[PDB]
């Protein structure tokens, strides 16, 4: 079933990448005094570990 | 930072005459004019004499005697050198850091030498001096906002009291012009650190070889303090 379940989550991610052009990801500001511009991701609307992110055009990595 | 040097004497008349003409227009725009010896006497008046920029001397002479020792000196020192017809560079000056200007020996012209050299000047003043400098001295000179801070405005409250006149007197007229807090926008504000001050920070962190170098306010009493509250919380242990 591990294998069986990889091909639904496979398909079910195929899908939402075609319609990731709604929902993008905006990260919070928050540039004061330092020597780079750090950054930081979305507070409560994620708590996972190891989340997934998705693309737009995909590309040839690796 | 009016001094100008006119370095050897070549005995004709027609490079000679170019000098001549040019002493009475540089004197215009107050500059001072002197005139060294040998080579030994341009390098005595650089090291003791800080206020020069401008070095006159014939290309056809001294070619790899004066543009090593000062190159050894100072990078931006402008060097009015002036060339004849068959003059040419040297493989041995492609390694080393100088401003010369080039020029010829024209009757009448003097006096759009005289312009270029004080343009020359200008720009080499907007460039040694920084971006946080260099916009405090244009503003007192063309920036005059009004109601603002502090109070005294230029030293204006001064200029209506008795005992005001003397403590004005003392300093100067851009002493006072230059006290201004964070209420000018082309000059930015310290507390925010941004334009002018962000680059400020950059720079001398690049000449003292750090990140990001800062400016305290108040001096070395204060800096450890604010440091010292950083790595150590309400219970820990310092070293
Ligand atoms: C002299 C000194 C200070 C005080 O310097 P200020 O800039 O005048 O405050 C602070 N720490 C040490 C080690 C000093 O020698």
């Amino acid at each position: 079933m591990l294998t069986r379940l990889g091909a639904i989550v496979q398909r079910h991610l195929q899908l939402q990448q075609q319609q990731s052009d709604k929902t993008a990801l905006t990260v919070i500001r928050l540039g004061g005094i330092f020597s780079r511009r750090q950054q930081y991701q979305l507070p409560v609307n994620v708590t996972a570990s190891t989340l997934t992110l998705l693309l737009q055009k995909p590309l040839k990595l690796h | 930072m009016n001094v100008i040097a006119i370095l050897n004497h070549m005995g004709v008349y027609f490079k000679e005459e170019p000098i001549r003409e040019l002493h009475r227009a540089l004197e215009r725009l107050n500059f001072q004019i002197v005139y060294p010896n040998d080579r030994d006497d341009l390098l005595k008046l650089i090291e003791n004499n800080a206020r020069l920029c401008g070095v006159i001397f014939d290309w056809d002479k001294y070619n790899l005697e004066l543009c090593e020792e000062i190159s050894k000196m100072n990078e931006n020192l402008p060097l009015y050198a002036f060339a004849n017809t068959y003059s040419t560079l040297d493989v041995s000056l492609n390694d080393l850091r100088l401003q010369i200007s080039f020029f010829e020996y024209a009757l009448g012209a003097a006096e759009d030498i005289a312009n270029k050299i004080k343009q020359t000047t200008d720009e080499y003043i907007n460039t040694i001096l920084p971006p946080l400098t260099k916009a405090l001295f244009k503003y007192v000179r063309e920036g005059k906002y009004t109601f603002c801070t502090p109070g005294h405005m230029g030293g204006t409250a001064f200029q209506k009291s008795p005992v005001g006149s003397l403590f004005y007197d003392f300093f100067g007229p851009n002493t006072m012009k230059s006290d201004i807090s964070i209420s000018v926008s082309e000059l930015g504000s310290l507390l925010d650190h941004s334009g002018p001050h962000k680059e400020a920070e950059q720079y001398i962190a690049r000449v003292f070889n750090a990140d990001r170098s800062y400016m305290v306010t108040n001096g070395t009493s204060t800096a450890n303090k604010i440091v010292g509250m950083y790595s150590a919380p309400a219970g820990s242990t310092i070293l």
